[PDB]
RNA sequence: GACCUGGCGGUGCUUCAUAUCCCUCUAGAGGAGCCUGUUCUGUAAUCGAUAAACCCCGAUCAACCUCACCACCUCUUGCUCAGCCUAUAUACCGCCAUCUUCAGCAAACCCUGAUGAAGGCUACAAAGUAAGCGCAAGUACCCACGUAAAGACGUUAGGUCAAGGUGUAGCCCAUGAGGUGGCAAGAAAUGGGCUACAUUUUCUACCCCAGAAAACUACGAUAGCCCUUAUGAAACUUAAGGGUCGAAGGUGGAUUUAGC
RNA sequence: UUUAAAUGGUUGUUUAUAAAAAAAUUUACUUAAA
């Protein structure tokens, strides 16, 4: 019931990155540092590549939430620039005028 | 359709007698109702050779946070049961240099109040 | 702040075309709104799944959807403990029945408390969302059958069964097992014996003075075991006595004086039931007069706490003897007492309520002054209460007595308001006391426009699709209202319906139609005067005739006036 | 999406597209033109496809005076609601279909010699 | 209710941001929105926890 | 969660306690097409093979 | 017979307010006065129509733009449009000679003027301004042409002109209004002593985004301090400096006061311009009159209106363009 | 031409209510906000859920009242209440209206997690403002 | 044949255009390098805009993702009481461009033309009265100024089925869904921009009273090459810094843009 | 009165009506008996 697959794939993707996102954090520490022996950082390197790729959280795409655009979103409302405009310009948004100045 | 269509009954303001005791007709903050509001108030940009809009189905006015419930009176009854619950500042700590001499440290917390579920 | 006494109930929605009009629209509109909820809960409960993402800080248990399934599938005593929490008498019984034939042991405790669900919903399913006369218990149900199956039966069990007996109206049969209770050399428990005294009373139909024995035997046995009596356990002595009304009056009164002296408090429901014991239909009233006044004065200014499920049954019945007494200062220090501090809260239910200020307002209008009775009015309806259309009848009969008739029209308009626009007995009441003495041109011009109002009224009728009614009464009261204002076109339209609804006008009418006619002088309309009564054979006719005929009459109408007789 | 739904006003404005270019210049043709249709018209508030009688809002609030509970008709009596509600529809739809008999003037698609009525009565309550 | 109480007013914050006015091409036409956020800033002095 | 909206809605309506327009939109729209012989065809057993 | 689809009730139905319609509006305002005043606990009979005011802002509270658009509770008779009675009785003869002209108001007041030139010719102004025409179709109660309004003016001049009777004079002043002529003479700061009892005048000025407060000592050496640093130092450009003395050798008074000036935001340039303002004002207490209006003849005690103009969406700049692009 | 939100004059039959008879560049200046709330005011959190929970409430009220509704909705919030204020008509009888108003507050409490109430206001017909 | 209305005229007269049509004023574009679009060519490899009114345009933005493209592989009641970025913007809603740096569009009546398409003004007045809409007035920004905003009816079947929705037609073991990998280049031409050609300059200090530099070690790359760092799972590629390198360019043809 | 200033593919323009309807409740405690 998602606006179309695209929305579909990135509500996939937001949940596995969600779910991988401690793993995720504790091998990236181990390789972001010159401390530990390059062996092991290493060994880390390959064990973060062999995680699913969907974990990987630059997948993450903001679409509109309303109707899926993948560009033009105003991130504070999570609504494309059409979407919040036809809000807008309803008075439906509180405290949100036309500026002229 | 046996009988005719429910009539609706005259606005209960034509009842209010010009002395009542307004704090109980609207007792806390309540949306703006045009048949319990004893004023003829009326809003909206008029129309050439208009009026601004009566107060029935006036959106604007429904628009507007009013403080019906919160009128000079009210304020004052208010506060007049509220005093109980307060205590009396030292009279000692007349100002900010006695209150540093005694209370060296000062913290310093801020609570937010915003509108939602959580 | 304090109620408004121009808004009904705040529950309502405050608009006018949705505040209830009428008493009965009072208890609809708040049946439709709770109906709306069930439908809306139904809904929460059956998809858990589209309500179950908390975004409220702190967290609301309250909002959250409730699970009333068995989560534990497992065939175990840990198990089954949470089907008599839930309250599943069908499944707790059925599983009960598969452990013990399993062979795994079931705690007595467990035991006890699958038997408290199932005595006291008489082995019957409590009412859900959606999927009187007579002994409830039955011979053939699972409490029986499980009770003898215990391998360990201790006090608990053989007092919940009691108590289930009774409240199911198995009192013989919870007697007997009282007995059996002593055999076993058991102590039974406050509650227990609370209902053995109600099984006694009700058991057989001997006469007062072996009930009392019997009952007197009992708190005999009481006292024997070490079992401290309990305020419900005088509360059902006094309304078991409710049988024998004029027989356990002095009794009763002894039961009283024994609570105080134990220290156990009388409650509200306490003197319910005595004040119910002492007023029984009978026109003395004259102990009925001691018992009230000695209450209330024990009872002023104390403020009550739910002590009784019958507390709130105590202010109705206290009204109701104020009205049988006919004290008003009386009904003020009921009401008084009802108003110091939460008592309000104790008026009970709609119907509860609506009679105590029937009762209460009809008093007030009898035996007060107007000036005051008009501020009760005021205070009491809506806000308070939907007037019965009786209660406009005696309001108004109170209105005439204090010669206060300027306010007939606002009484019309709010009776109107209050849904008894076609009640007969009220149209009827106002348009007589209107027309029955005449009244200044001010007083008798307002008459004439509420009499058009109850006019417009009777041609509106929706008993119309059923039939339509004129009382006599009625058109002649309205036509005489009419000429007394002036509006004599309006009036020479009823002789018209007068016929047509066959209704023989009274000679008043017809005799005071004369100076209309006369201030005219138009014979012709002074002939229809005399044609009407003619046809109805009225005896005034034939000697008004005659005068008429002195007076103004044309010739040629003279000679058929005699012939139409 | 629930959230890309429109409202019945707004679908029947795209669908119909009475207001576009091909309606100004004599552009388009008169025979594809298609007409509104209200779909809420038979629509009863409380009546849905399992069949569920809310006590207040369907079905009347109090039977016997006692308020009703919440029922549901069985599966044999809501397909007779479903089966009489279409044929309420065709009923409706046969009136729309049926042609009034026009009385014809001088040709069949001629407006000579076709009557327009009385003139319209005036303001001061005259009448012709 | 007895309490010391001075008003002032912060001065107001003004956010604007700017947006396309066509679903799409025309990119020299926007449509410009703002948020107005004013503020009253009431200072008690020496109250009480109570 | 466009599952909880979409299907929440879904079911008010079958209960008839929502009137969703769009949907009945669509389903007369989709009730003409069978008429006029536009009826989406069996899956598997299709024009092609 | 082909039914012409029927028009329905007027849509436009334009509201026309009868008499008895105000009156019930009267009623309706003198009822509610009496809730308002009881709600804001003042008393009914001294509640004029600024506390019912007050109590509206307070009670509705509105941050609408436009106040025309915010609730307003007013007296009928001043929202309802004035509309001009029946001409005509039951007969249907209209009550005004010149009924048939569409113009009766107008026409007979160009009737009565005329008729007092002729007995007049028969028998032989800064402050006020000839009322406007919206303002005279408000008197007729008329809607007039601006050719009609001109004719009346026109009239009334020559009325003017020629000698006036006591009458005369006093029915053209219904039609004069009164022009209030604002002063453009400078307003002078008040002297004020320091402890140690020196004259000094404060004043403040403003340029761009620049705002400085210059403290002028009537007695001084011709020393000035900005920011508590001296001139030459604070402002090393010689056309910041010149900008400074303009406004003392202008008035002739180079070396005779001492200047103590403080200036915050903008520019090197925007603040000379600013400290100039100020010392220009601060200066005005210690010169004479005639000098004032000097000064102010001379631009030295007007605030500089130009401030940067913003930048438009789609364009370069505030004016500059794009370029552009015929093919 | 500019299109937003503006109703296009007609013959002069059209009636439109206040609301929709001003254009957006008058939200600020003739006409309010149709929702109030703390969301997109300075250093404020969570203006993308209250923007949701607006358009939500919108389409549940104008499905759940079908055909009653006399204009657009006006949301009000207050600390942890919401606030629907409808201006509805007096074609549904008022048995119905209480039904309603119960199911609907009990049902969206549940699944806002918070307490809603419903203010309705009655009107006889549609107010028009003018005709265009 | 004769007319009505509009358009058009290298059509007359008169009055004008205020960044404006000409004469004028200032800084630019057209030449060079680079940045970024577009057209062509190339590629197994998107789509749309594309006189004024396209060309740092949908994008306030493409290493994977985004993605709609290509190759290969896989799934069949499928995230959905399915789905489709499949065709048709010449079926539409929605949101806009344009004249508009306009002032007109007008329902309802009345009158003129012999009751034709049509037309309706003269103030010392001769048939027009006109609701509504736009302009205007108000409002936002620092004023009554200016700038924003606003700007009707229509014109270009103008832009957008790829914001979303949707009429008609088409696909339903595939024109739908998923996975892995991959293309987004430069023969060439061209739009916009950036940095320069220097002495009103270059460098350092300072933030305006200085010392040096000043033509094959000068001015001049934000390009090439190497190294490092930042973000990321992934960087020869994205960005930043350093080193190295020191090119064309010596003020630019026809022509052309903006500013009161 | 007074320089020169050519071109623009084919076919695609304007007629018959208009509009739904409703609905039942049916004003007054507690108890109790056989
Ligand atoms: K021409
Ligand atoms: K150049
Ligand atoms: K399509
Ligand atoms: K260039
Ligand atoms: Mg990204
Ligand atoms: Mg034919
Ligand atoms: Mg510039
Ligand atoms: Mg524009
Ligand atoms: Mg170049
Ligand atoms: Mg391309
Ligand atoms: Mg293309
Ligand atoms: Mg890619
Ligand atoms: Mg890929
Ligand atoms: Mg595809
Ligand atoms: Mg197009
Ligand atoms: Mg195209
Ligand atoms: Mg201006
Ligand atoms: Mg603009
Ligand atoms: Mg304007
Ligand atoms: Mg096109
Ligand atoms: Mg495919
Ligand atoms: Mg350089
Ligand atoms: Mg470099
Ligand atoms: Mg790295
Ligand atoms: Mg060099
Ligand atoms: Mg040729
Ligand atoms: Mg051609």
């Amino acid at each position: 019931h998602y606006v179309d697959w695209r929305m579909w794939r990135d509500v996939k993707r937001r949940k596995m990155a969600y779910e991988y996102a401690d793993e995720r954090l504790r091998i990236n520490s181990l390789r972001k540092n010159t401390i530990l022996p390059k062996i092991l950082q290493d060994v880390a390197d390959e064990e973060i590549a062999a995680l699913p790729r969907d974990s990987c959280p630059v997948r993450i795409r903001n679409r509109c939430v309303m109707t899926s655009r993948p560009r033009g979103v105003k991130r504070r409302w999570r609504l494309s620039r059409i979407v919040f405009r036809h809000l807008a310009d309803h008075g439906q948004l509180s405290g949100i005028q036309r500026a002229t100045w | 359709e046996r009988p005719p269509r429910r009539k609706a009954l005259p606005p209960r303001t034509e009842k209010m007698a010009v002395d009542q005791d307004w704090p109980s007709v609207y007792p806390v903050a309540a949306p703006f109702k045009p048949s319990a509001v004893p004023l003829p108030v009326r809003m909206g940009y008029p129309v050439k050779k208009g009026v601004p809009m009566a107060k029935e189905g006036n959106l604007e006015l429904l628009k507007i946070p009013n403080f019906l419930h919160l009128t000079p009176v009210a304020i004052k009854k208010h506060c007049e049961a509220l005093k109980d619950f307060c205590t009396e500042w030292p009279a000692a700590l007349d100002s900010d240099e006695k209150c540093e001499k005694h209370f060296p440290i000062e913290i310093d917390s801020t609570d937010y109040v915003s509108s939602g579920p959580s | 702040v304090n109620r408004d006494t121009t808004a009904v109930p705040y529950v309502f929605q405050d608009d006018p075309y949705l505040m209830p009009a009428s008493s009965l629209e009072s208890r609809s509109f708040l049946l439709a709104k709770k109906s709306g909820e069930n439908v809306a809960k139904f809904i929460i409960n059956s998809y858990p799944k589209y309500f179950q993402k908390d975004i409220a800080e702190p967290h609301i248990p309250c909002l959250m959807p409730e699970y009333f399934e068995p989560q534990i599938k497992d065939i175990s005593e840990a198990a089954l403990k949470e089907r008599i929490e839930l309250r599943k008498v069908k499944a707790s019984v059925d599983m009960f029945d598969q452990l013990l034939q399993a062979g795994t042991t079931v705690s007595l405790e467990t035991t006890n408390s699958l038997l408290d669900l199932l005595c006291y919903y008489g082995d019957q399913e409590p009412s859900t969302d959606y999927h009187q006369f007579g002994v409830t218990w039955r011979a053939k149900n699972n409490a029986e059958r499980i009770f003898s199956l215990m391998p360990e039966k201790n006090e608990h069990s053989y007092c919940t069964m009691i108590r289930g007996m009774v409240k199911h109206r198995a009192y013989e049969q919870a007697l007997n097992l009282y007995t059996e209770l002593l055999n076993n050399r058991l102590h039974a428990d406050v509650y227990t014996f609370n209902a053995l005294i109600e099984a006694t009373v009700c058991a057989i139909n001997e006469k007062f003075e072996e009930k009392w024995s019997k009952i007197l035997e009992l708190l005999r046995h009481m006292v024997a075991q070490k079992v401290k009596p309990n305020l419900q356990t005088f509360n059902t002595i006094l309304k078991c006595l409710r049988r024998f009304h004029v027989f356990a009056r002095s009794p009763a009164l002894q039961v009283l004086r024994e609570m105080k002296a134990i220290g156990i408090e009388p409650s509200l429901a306490t003197y319910h039931h005595i004040i119910r014991l002492f007023d029984q239909p009978g026109d003395p009233l004259k102990r009925s007069s001691f018992i009230i006044y000695d209450i209330m004065n024990e009872l002023m200014g104390k403020r009550f706490s739910p002590k009784d499920p019958d507390d709130d049954k105590f202010f109705q019945s206290a009204m109701s003897i104020c009205s049988s007494l006919r004290d008003l200062e009386l009904a003020y220090q009921v009401h008084g007492l009802l108003k110091t501090g939460d008592n309000w809260k104790f008026i009970g239910p709609d119907q509860h309520r609506n009679f105590y200020y029937s009762k209460f307002f009809d008093l007030i209008c009898l035996m007060e002054q107007i000036d005051v009775t008009l501020k009760w009015y005021e205070d009491l309806i809506p806000s308070a209460y939907f007037p019965h259309s009786q209660t406009m009848i005696h309001l108004l009969q109170a209105l005439d007595v204090a010669n206060r008739l300027e306010v007939i029209p606002k009484i019309w308009k709010d009776s109107k308001e209050y849904g008894h626009t076609f009640r007969s007995d009220l149209r009827e009441e106002i348009l007589m006391l209107m027309a029955r003495d005449k009244h200044p041109p001010e007083l008798q011009v307002a008459f004439a426009d509420c009499a058009a109002d109850i006019k417009s009224a009777y041609e509106s009728q929706p008993i119309r699709q059923t039939a339509q009614d004129w009382p006599a009464t009625s058109l002649n009261c309205i036509a005489i209202l009419f000429l007394r204002a002036g509006r004599t076109q309006e009036a020479w339209k009823m002789l018209g319906l007068f016929r047509k609804h066959n209704k023989i006008p009274r000679s008043e009418l017809l005799n005071e139609l004369m100076d209309s006619a006369k201030v005219s002088n138009s014979p012709s309309q002074a002939i229809e005067v005399v044609e009407l009564a003619s046809a109805f054979s009225l005896p005034i006719c034939e000697g008004l005739t005659q005068r008429v005929m002195s007076d103004f009459a044309i010739n040629q109408e003279q000679k058929e006036a005699l012939s139409n007789l | 999406s629930f959230f890309t739904k429109l409202t019945a006003d707004e679908l029947w404005k795209g669908a119909l597209a009475e207001t576009g270019a091909g309606a100004k210049k004599g552009r388009g043709k008169r025979t594809k033109k298609k007409k509104r249709k209200d779909l809420n018209r038979g629509q009863i508030i409380g009546e849905g496809r399992y069949g569920f009688l809310w006590p207040g809002l369907n079905v009347p609030l109090m039977k016997n005076g006692a308020v009703q509970t919440i029922a549901q008709r069985s599966k044999e009596e809501q397909e007779k609601v479903e089966a009489d509600m279409i044929q309420q529809r065709e009923e409706w739809d046969r009136k729309k279909k049926m042609k009034v008999k026009r009385e014809r003037g001088w040709s069949g698609n001629s407006w000579g010699g076709i009557s327009l009525g009385p003139p319209d009565p005036g303001p001061c309550g005259e009448t012709y | 209710l007895g309490i010391s109480i001075k008003v002032h007013e912060p001065p107001r914050k003004i956010e604007r941001f700017t947006l396309l006015q066509s679903v799409h091409i025309y990119k020299k036409h926007r449509v410009q929105y703002e948020m107005r956020t004013l503020y009253r800033c009431l200072e008690l002095e020496h109250l009480t926890g109570s | 969660n466009h599952h909880t909206y979409a299907e929440l809605m879904q079911t008010l309506r079958f209960l008839g306690l929502y009137r969703d327009e769009h949907q009945d939109f669509m389903d007369e729209q989709k009730r003409l097409k069978k008429l006029r012989g536009k009826e989406k065809p069996k899956k598997g057993e299709g024009k092609r093979a | 017979a082909f039914v012409i689809p029927k028009k329905n009730v007027p849509t436009s139905k334009r509201e026309t307010y009868t008499e008895d319609f105000i009156k019930k509006q009267i009623e309706e305002f003198n009822i509610g006065k009496r809730h308002l005043a009881n709600m804001m606990g003042e008393d009914p009979e001294t509640f004029t129509q600024e506390d019912i005011d007050r109590a509206i802002a307070y009670l509705f509270p509105s941050g609408l733009f436009e106040k025309r658009a915010r609730p307003v509770m007013k007296h009928p008779e001043q929202i309802f449009p004035r509309q001009r009675a029946i001409q005509w009785g039951e007969d249907g003869r209209p009550f005004h000679y010149l009924f048939y002209t569409g113009k009766q108001s107008y026409y007979s007041l160009m009737h009565d003027v005329y008729g007092m030139l002729l007995n007049l010719e028969k028998h032989q102004v800064i402050g006020s301004r000839w009322l406007i025409k919206e303002e005279l179709e408000e008197m007729l109660v008329e809607k007039l042409s601006d050719l009609d309004y001109m004719q009346f003016i026109r009239l009334l001049e020559k009325l003017l002109t020629s000698q006036c009777g006591a009458a005369e004079e006093e029915f053209v002043q219904r039609f004069r209004r009164s022009v209030t002529l604002e002063s453009k003479k400078q307003l002078i700061e008040p002297v004020q002593y320091d402890e140690q009892g020196m004259a000094f005048s404060k004043s403040e000025g403003k340029r761009k985004t620049a705002k400085a407060e210059a403290i002028v000592y009537k007695h001084g050496s011709g020393r000035i301090k900005v920011n508590g640093i001296d001139y030459q130092l604070y402002f090393p450009i010689t056309q910041d400096r010149e900008q400074l003395m303009f406004p003392f050798h202008f008035v002739d008074r180079l070396g005779k006061h001492d200047v103590t000036c403080t200036v915050s935001g903008g520019g090197r340039s925007a603040q000379a311009g600013a400290i100039r303002l100020a010392m220009a004002k601060a200066l005005c207490s210690f010169v004479t009159e005639d000098e004032v209006e000097w000064m102010r003849q001379a631009g030295l005690l007007t605030t500089d209106p130009r401030v940067r103009e913003r930048k438009k969406p789609g364009q370069e700049g505030a004016r500059r363009k794009f370029t552009w692009k015929k093919r | 031409k500019n299109r937003a939100a503006r109703v296009r004059v007609s013959k002069g039959d059209k009636p439109v209510t206040y609301e929709e008879a001003h254009a957006p560049h008058y939200i600020a200046h003739r006409k309010g906000w149709l929702s109030l709330h703390t969301g997109n005011l300075d250093g404020e959190d969570h203006a993308a859920e209250r923007t949701v929970e607006d358009v939500f409430l919108r389409k549940f009220m104008w499905g759940t009242f079908p055909g009653c509704l006399a204009d657009q909705l006006v949301l009000k919030r207050r600390g942890n209440q919401l606030e629907i204020c409808a201006v509805v008509l007096r074609q549904l009888s008022p048995h119905k209206y209480y039904f309603l108003v119960g199911y609907s507050e009990t049902l969206l409490s549940y699944f806002y997690k918070c307490p809603v109430r419903l203010h309705l206001q009655t009107v006889p017909s549609k107010v028009v403002y003018k005709y265009l």
